[PDB]
């Protein structure tokens, strides 16, 4: 029961935050192309006092796509992810999955 | 809130003891049980008959571990016992016959016969564990199809099959009747169904089947972004590539990357639980789920220490609260103000779980039990009742529990197992009693544990078993039961499902021994139970408690039900069916017999009437008829209870509480009188080493002066004994005067006077505060000094009586100095004299006597001091004083001793040097006050007129009118009971510790452990098909599931997505109707006894009548009205430790009041001797003699309510009022001893159990010198009713009074209280041949009789002490709990009088613990496994089997023997078993009336094998540390109640010490909290 409670700290610390930043992030719709995921994650990450892992995965697709998760080193922690053939558009993806995973849980 | 009790695990024993049967249960234990008791049945004929009881398994022969089977045979068949293993060579000499029951394999037996040194005519009993399976089926093929069939019938020893429960198997119907078809061609018996499966469809109302049908789940936008992201988690998770090469890439790990587990594995299962639960039971359900996944997923994160393992679960977790978010924020969405959450799940439901609601809402007392498959799909149900009952106002009357199949394992996790089991016993005690109507199981409620009666079961999962099934449906066991199934296209398959179990159902409780009365068959019941009369004990009132023909078969039931029995123990009626046919009618007749419990042992007769369930309330009609006339059964008909129960009132009058007592009452809180002589002759003299004194031994002989006594009363003559002062042990003689002295008013007034001097100013025996008056009605005893005659004998010194008379205020004076220098010296004056200071303590003088006289010592000599250089100088530097002649010699003194007790008998002379030389505590004080040495002058002391040597006599004399005011009383009782009874005449440890549990835990093994293994096999195996063919019947299933197709669609089943003379015609078929007319006339009914005439009649006109037999009634009944069957179905010895020497009556002078005074002298005084020695016997006096009269008053009443009779009796209470109304209460001393305060030379608070402890106590008194027989007469003086009573006039016998014979009435009646009459036989004789069955049912008990050293005179009470409470086939007598009553008590004196009349001489408190140890139910069960008594014994009871089998596990694996029990001693003196503990007392009583009450020959008998561990026991006796703390505080520390804190975790246990306050300790648990506060006591005391 100790662990109800702790789904319940994360989502008032992570509903409790006043930034801009995350605010434009649940306005904007995050399927557009022009947004920039991987800059504007790390702007969270050193808005948001924790830390993103970009661990990069040795083994990637079975289809040939390499692979990528992050993790955001909340309280508690989160893990993200993505896949693409290149490492930039990985990480691009894996950070719009974090982005869009921030964006639930701005919701409000 | 009741139910009828049916005759589950006793209607499986009779089918398997009269036909060839195949019986099918679910738990190994139970058929291993049936078996095993079936085996133990059935050698009580193969032992007359030379033949071999066998056991066919598959577990034999695997290793050379004593299986189960050889394990549990070894200890319950009380038998010889052998199991082949699998190397060695079978010798064939003479194991088939010196071993009862042989476990063999089907090959073993067939190579076995195959040689022909065993015969088929040789064996007993065949029983073949698990015939089911399909290779014990080939296996058993040849055996059957090659010996079995080509033997003849009469040839054939009985067959029994064991099968797993195969109506539980997956395939075709057909298959199934392959089966049965087959497998009783093979095996040849009947299959009986014979399960809990079958008692719970027979017996009760089988549940409409429902089918509900649910529609498929529709989707909305938050169940489609759940689904999508889940989606995406399993493709990421099955994208993720694993490979312990490719994360670590070691070569030296190539057995570690094994090891490593996945950590994609439980994230597969989780969210595919997740998915399942979207995908069937909707959103809420998954977020619930998820919650709980998240629940244990953050504690797996703390488990793992592996890198990848943890970023996966944490992205699982990520996922779980992603799951959370948007199910939370949806729930949310529809949260507006006055939204209501319940139309939220509503919405949100899936139709499954709707239709569940309806299910629910179809239930406006409710008992609904809903079952699943998976435990967090319970949970999560558990969560949408109970937010449904919180938000639904219709539904709020609803309370639900869950409960989950996750029994740890112990071997990891004890701890966590225990929570769980302690939380599945909490919740089973919360539902058992219908707190909360609704409970959500799991698979681990379908077996073994039970429920109560529900009205309700909802299947969410269509199950793959039978078993499984028909356990749901049997589980709604109230007559409004329905079996619900839900289902979510699928209606179909559940369809053919449910075609194809009721299928099953009617291929099985068809294919029966009992089978069902049908609806039709019971509404003719229903119209033929109103032909008849309610029977009534008492007609005449309108409001009796009646039985009629149909609620009397439930009576007979509850009846059957309320027989005191443990839990194993189960007692039910037994009737047997018989048809009779009658003017070519066929009438079924109904045999009915009571369970053996009940005296009523013979068979009570029906008559043949047309329906089966009319017969049977004939039959239950005629028994509770037979039950009243007997007595059995009141006139309320309600069964004895224990309470209840009343005896006979010549027993009764003693439990009348007394009017004072109608701290709670009855708990723990001039005349020739008589002369004698004192004389003392010094025998044995004090060693010179041993005198620290270094001064002369003083005899009392050599003094001219003794004491004599002066007594009204004849004086009896006591025995010799001895004084032991510090000279030495010196013989105490009793000298009778030849003449008798007269008495003179003058002298009688010196005498006195001379006693008060002595009382007062020379022993000072009587301390002042009190007064003194020398003339009591209580005896007239003077004490006077006589001298030594010079002829030899001595004469009364009248001269040192007028001394004393003229020296009674005799004090140290101040001499003055003119006296002290005119006073010479005499050294005759100073020869033996007694000198006292007047220098110093004048008023309290302290007495001296005269050892050494020094002439080399004198004042002008030195004092042993530097400070002091002469005797003059010290004397005047101290004092003050002027010694005026200086040239006298000094005086050596010796101090009188500081102890007044020298008797203590004949053990003072060794207690000399216990204490300092009588403990000398004002020595060290005076030694240091005057300078060690008390080197006195003579003219600064006085001189007493006590002689020295007198007053050496006179200190042997403490107690002295005290003692005299005391011993009358028992002189006193002495009169009593010689008036009213005719003898007489009236004028490491850690190590220990680790290796305990490691031998317990590795040795139990044979446990619960087999139920969950059986919990294993619940929902998996369902298998061992054998064969199935294009048989034609295949057609006839097809077309019969179609016709229970058109039952199910037409049935309610599926549910879419919406005259008295023609009764009495009737009733007697072949009987005339103008007899009938006849007999009814104006009346309305017919009663029993008209149904007997006109049977009677029947059989007069018809003489030949018929008998036939089917149905499970059992052939248990026999002899009464089967085995003959011709035609009757109407009607009915050392004399060291000797308890046999009883002393004669006649001539014997009686008790001497002494050993009545120890009676009457407390422990709470404790002057040397205490009750305890005595009560200790006396209090198991009260049983053995209780006991015994109660077996022989109430011959034909069962123990259940002697027991209560005897504790009724037994009790503190009962002996507090027998000992009031002797009024024995001024008789015992319960003060201390001491002049000052308590005690008037010529009260006593007494608590109320203290007063019982002098009673018992009391014939302790007359144990030894009396023998046992005239001490049963002390309780005909108590009252305690014993021993019979013979009524009686005056006799006038002049040869002598009758032993017993009382003091006449008014009327002159003269009672006799004779012998013990020999109990008649319990072999009733009901058949004319019980006495040919008795000697049939025991072959090897000559073995049993020379292991004991006993050769029985009589078979009859050791058959019964041979068998069982719930033994119903030995008919003849009753069980072996009414031998265990008596025998308990009877070997209870002999242990108990063996612990007390030894030299050894312990201590009360040791004598207490070597009775708690040396007498328990474990030592009895301990000497039953050592000495091969698991050789004889009969039993018939269900779980016994697997604990006595875990038992002799324990044993054998220890090597029988003892140490285990020989732990529990103090490890629980400060209950596996209970029959074979018993087994080895119940021949206590057999031998207790074999020997016809003879202790001496019980003893004898068994001293040979008992002899070693009672001196292991008594070289264990020498006290304890527990012992010790309960010596120094028995009752003083008292250990509180515990109690809670306010964190809820923390229990605190306070011990209180009485005048030292109250210690309290707190621990997390209860036991760690009692040491603590044991620990602070222990710390603050000692």
């Amino acid at each position: 029961t100790q662990h109800s409670n702790k789904v319940s700290q994360f989502h008032k610390t992570l509903k409790n935050a006043t930034g801009k930043k995350l605010l434009k992030l649940q306005k904007t719709c995050l399927k557009n192309n022009k947004i920039d995921y991987i800059k504007l994650l790390g702007e969270i990450a050193t808005e948001n006092q924790f830390e993103v892992t970009y661990v990069d995965i040795e083994e990637k697709t079975f289809s040939g796509q390499f692979q990528c998760l992050v993790q955001l080193s909340t309280l508690p922690v989160g893990v993200c992810h993505g896949s693409g053939p290149t490492a930039a558009d990985a990480q691009r993806h894996a950070a719009q999955n974090a982005l869009e995973y921030l964006k639930i849980m701005t919701k409000k | 809130t009741v139910f009828t009790p049916r005759d589950f695990q006793v209607e499986l024993l009779a089918t398997a003891y009269e036909r060839n049967t195949i019986i099918c249960l679910g738990h190994r234990s139970s058929k291993e049980f049936i078996a095993l008791k079936l085996l133990q049945e059935l050698s009580r004929r193969a032992r007359r008959h030379g033949r071999v009881s066998v056991y066919l398994s598959c577990e034999v022969g695997t290793s050379t571990e004593p299986c189960s089977i050889y394990t549990m045979l070894t200890h319950l068949t009380d038998l010889r016992v052998w199991q082949e293993q699998p190397d060695m060579q079978i010798p064939f000499d003479h194991c088939w016959t010196d071993y009862h029951v042989s476990i063999l394999r089907p090959e073993g037996f067939l190579y076995l016969l195959e040689t022909r040194e065993l015969l088929l005519s040789r064996v007993e009993l065949i029983v073949l564990e698990d015939c089911h399976d399909s290779a014990v089926y080939q296996r058993i093929r040849p055996l059957f199809e090659n010996h079995i069939m080509p033997a003849p019938p009469a040839d054939r020893p009985r067959i029994l099959g064991l099968a797993g429960p195969l109506h539980s198997a997956g395939c075709e119907l057909q298959q199934l009747s392959a089966m049965l078809a087959t497998l009783e061609q093979s095996v040849l018996c009947q299959i009986e169904s014979a399960s809990d499966i079958v008692t719970v469809l027979r017996y009760c109302s089988r549940p409409h089947e429902y089918i509900v049908q649910c529609a498929p789940f529709e989707m909305d936008e938050l169940s489609l972004v759940l689904a999508d992201v889940l989606n995406t988690h399993k493709s990421f998770l099955l994208d993720h590539r694993y490979d312990p090469y490719e994360i670590y890439g070691t070569d030296q790990f190539m057995d570690e990357l094994k090891d490593i587990p996945d950590p994609k594995v439980d994230p597969l299962n989780v969210i595919n639980s997740l998915l399942v639960v979207l995908h069937e039971m909707g959103p809420w359900c998954t977020q619930r789920a998820a919650h709980h996944f998240y629940q244990c997923n953050e504690k797996l994160k703390v488990k793992t220490p592996h890198e990848r393992h943890y970023l996966l679960y944490c992205l699982v977790s990520t996922a779980l609260i992603q799951l959370y978010s948007l199910c939370e924020h949806a729930f949310h969405r529809h949260l507006g103000s006055g939204s209501d959450s319940r139309q939220t799940i509503e919405r949100y439901s899936s139709p499954k779980v709707r239709r569940l609601l309806q299910t629910l809402r179809c239930f406006k007392t409710l008992c609904a039990l809903i079952y699943c498959n998976q435990n967090h799909t319970a949970r999560v149900l558990f969560e949408l009742l109970a937010e449904i009952s919180r938000r639904d106002p219709d539904l709020k009357f609803l309370r639900c529990q869950y409960t989950t199949d996750r029994v740890a394992d112990p071997t990891t996790e004890p701890k966590e197992a225990e929570l769980e089991h302690r939380r599945q016993e909490e919740v089973l005690k919360r539902f058992r009693m219908h707190d909360c109507n609704v409970l959500i199981g799991t698979s681990v409620l379908e077996e073994g544990i039970d429920v109560p009666k529900c009205n309700l079961v909802v299947r969410w999962d269509p199950p793959t078993t039978y078993r499984s099934y028909v356990q749901c449906k049997g589980r709604a066991r109230a007559a409004p039961a329905y079996h619900v199934i839900l289902v979510a296209s699928t209606t179909k398959d559940l369809v053919h499902q449910m075609a194809q179990y009721r299928e099953i159902e009617q291929m099985l409780l068809s294919k029966c021994a009992n089978t069902e009365p049908p609806e039709q068959e019971q509404c003719e019941a229903e119209r033929f139970s109103a032909c008849l009369a309610a029977y009534r004990p008492k007609p005449h009132l309108l409001t009796g408690a009646s039985v009629d023909l149909g609620s009397a078969i439930a009576l007979v039931n509850k009846y059957c039900a309320r027989l005191p029995s443990d839990t194993f123990t189960k007692l039910t009626a037994l009737w047997r069916c018989t048809r009779n046919e009658r003017a070519g009618v066929t009438l079924f007749q109904y045999t009915l017999r009571l369970p053996i419990n009940s005296p009523l042992k013979h068979d009570i007769v029906g008559l043949p009437m047309p329906t089966q369930t009319l017969a049977r309330r004939l039959a239950a009609l005629q028994a509770c008829v037979e039950l009243h006339r007997i007595g059995e059964l009141d006139d309320q008909l309600q069964p004895i209870g224990k309470e209840g129960f009343r005896a006979l009132e010549p027993d009764w009058e003693c439990f009348e509480l007394e009017p004072e007592d109608e701290p709670r009452p009855g708990t723990t809180k001039g005349a020739p009188c008589y002369l004698y002589f004192i004389q003392l002759t010094l025998q044995c003299p004090i060693p010179e080493e041993q005198n620290t004194r270094g001064r002369k031994i003083y005899p009392p002989e050599d003094a001219q002066q003794g004491f004599g006594i002066l007594t009204t009363k004849r004086i009896p003559k006591l025995s010799a004994f001895s004084i032991f002062t510090r000279s030495g042990e010196v013989k105490v003689s009793l000298e009778l005067a030849k003449e008798r002295v007269i008495l003179t008013s003058e002298q009688i007034v010196c005498i006195n006077g001379f006693l008060n001097y002595t009382f007062t100013n020379v022993l000072r025996l009587q301390k002042f505060l009190m007064l003194f008056d020398p003339d009591s009605t209580e005896n007239c005893v003077f004490i006077v000094p006589t001298v030594k005659a010079p002829a030899g004998g001595k004469h009364i010194d009248w001269q040192f009586l007028e001394l004393i008379q003229a020296n009674g205020n005799t004090m140290p004076r101040a001499v003055p100095d003119e006296e002290r220098q005119a006073q010479p010296f005499d050294p005759q004056r100073f020869q033996d004299a007694v000198v006292m200071p007047w220098y110093r303590n004048q008023d309290q003088p302290q007495y001296f006597y005269v050892a050494e006289i020094c002439p080399h010592l004198s004042p002008l000599s030195c004092f042993p001091g530097d400070n002091y250089r002469t005797f003059k100088h010290y004397y005047l530097v101290k004092y003050g004083l002027t010694i005026q002649n200086t040239s006298q010699p000094l005086l050596d003194v010796d101090h009188t001793s500081a102890r007044l007790n020298f008797l203590t008998p004949r053990y003072v002379n060794r207690k000399g040097v216990a204490l300092p030389t009588s403990s000398e505590e004002t020595k060290r004080a005076k030694r240091e006050n005057l300078e060690q040495k008390q080197i006195l002058v003579p003219e600064l002391c006085t001189v007493h007129p006590f002689p020295a040597s007198l007053w050496r006599t006179a200190v042997c004399l403490p107690c002295i009118l005290y003692r005299i005011n005391g011993l009358l009383l028992a002189d006193d009782i002495r009169k009593q009971v010689s008036a009213d009874l005719g003898l007489g005449r009236q004028q490491t440890a850690q190590e220990v510790e680790k290796r305990q549990k490691q031998l317990s835990i590795i040795q139990a093994t044979n446990a619960n452990e087999r139920q969950y293994q059986q919990t294993k096999n619940l929902l998996i195996g369902f298998n061992f098909k054998h064969e199935d063919q294009k048989e034609p019947a295949t057609i006839r299933y097809e077309e019969s599931i179609a016709k229970l197709k058109t039952e199910i669609e037409s049935g309610g089943m599926l549910v879419p997505h919406d005259s008295m003379m023609e009764l009495l015609k009737q009733l007697l078929p072949y009987v005339n109707e103008d007899v009938l007319a006849k007999k009814l006339g104006d009346r309305r009914e017919l009663l029993l006894s008209d149904l007997v005439e006109l049977n009677a009649d029947w059989v007069a006109r018809h003489e030949q009548e018929t008998y036939n037999v089917m149905g499970c009634g059992d052939s248990f009944d026999n002899y009464n009205d089967h085995h003959r069957l011709n035609l009757d179905e109407k009607q009915l010895l050392p004399a060291g430790f000797s308890f046999d020497r009883q002393p004669d009556l006649v001539g014997h002078p009686g008790p001497s009041p002494s050993i009545i005074l120890q009676a009457l002298t407390m422990s709470n005084a404790n002057d040397g001797i205490n009750l305890e020695r005595l009560e200790t016997i006396g209090d198991s006096f009260l049983k053995y003699a209780i006991t015994t009269y109660l077996y022989i008053t109430y011959e034909n009443v069962h123990e259940g309510k002697l027991s209560h009779l005897r504790s009724k009796q037994v009790a503190n209470l009962n002996l507090y009022r027998l000992g009031r109304r002797k009024r024995l209460g001024e008789y015992m001393i319960a003060t201390k001893f001491e002049p000052h305060d308590n005690w008037l030379p010529p009260q006593h608070s007494i608590p109320d159990k203290s007063i019982a402890d002098c009673v018992e106590a009391l014939i302790g008194a007359y144990l030894i010198e009396c023998g046992p027989r005239g001490a049963l007469l002390f309780m005909a003086w108590l009252g305690v009713r014993v021993l019979p009573i013979t009524r009686q006039l005056d006799g006038g016998n002049q040869e002598q009074r009758i032993p017993g014979s009382t003091k006449p009435n008014a009327e002159n009646v003269v009672t006799v209280y004779g012998a013990w009459p020999t109990p008649r036989s319990p072999l009733l004789h009901f058949a004319p041949n019980a006495t040919e069955e008795l000697d049939q049912l025991l072959s090897g008990f000559e073995e049993f009789e020379e292991s004991l050293g006993y050769k029985f005179r009589d078979r009859s009470y050791l058959l019964q002490a041979m068998t069982h409470a719930s033994y119903t086939p030995n008919r003849l007598t009753d069980c072996y709990q009414r031998l265990e009553f008596l025998g308990d008590a009877v070997l209870d004196y002999l242990i108990t009088r063996h612990l007390y009349e030894d030299p050894r001489q312990h201590s009360p408190g040791a004598l207490t613990d070597l009775r708690s140890a040396l007498v328990n139910n474990t030592i009895f069960a301990s000497l039953a496994v050592r000495h091969g008594f698991h050789k004889f014994f009969r039993h018939l009871s269900p779980g016994l089997n697997d604990v006595i089998d875990r038992f002799v596990r324990i044993q054998q694996e220890n090597g029988h023997c003892i140490s285990e029990e020989y732990y529990l001693l103090s490890e629980e003196e400060c209950e596996v078993p209970k029959a074979l503990g018993d087994v080895f007392e119940s021949i206590a009583g057999a031998i207790f009336l074999d020997s016809n009450m003879s202790l001496d020959v019980v003893w004898h008998v068994y001293s040979n094998m008992m002899s070693p561990e009672i001196e292991q026991f008594s070289n264990s006796v020498p006290k304890s540390p527990i012992r010790e703390l309960l010596e120094l505080e028995p009752e003083t520390a008292k250990f509180g109640k515990p109690e809670k804190l306010a964190d809820g975790r923390r229990v605190r246990v306070t011990v209180d010490v009485f005048c030292k306050g109250t210690f309290r300790g707190i621990g997390r648990n209860y036991r760690i909290a009692k040491c603590t506060a044991a620990k602070c006591a222990l710390r603050q005391l000692k």
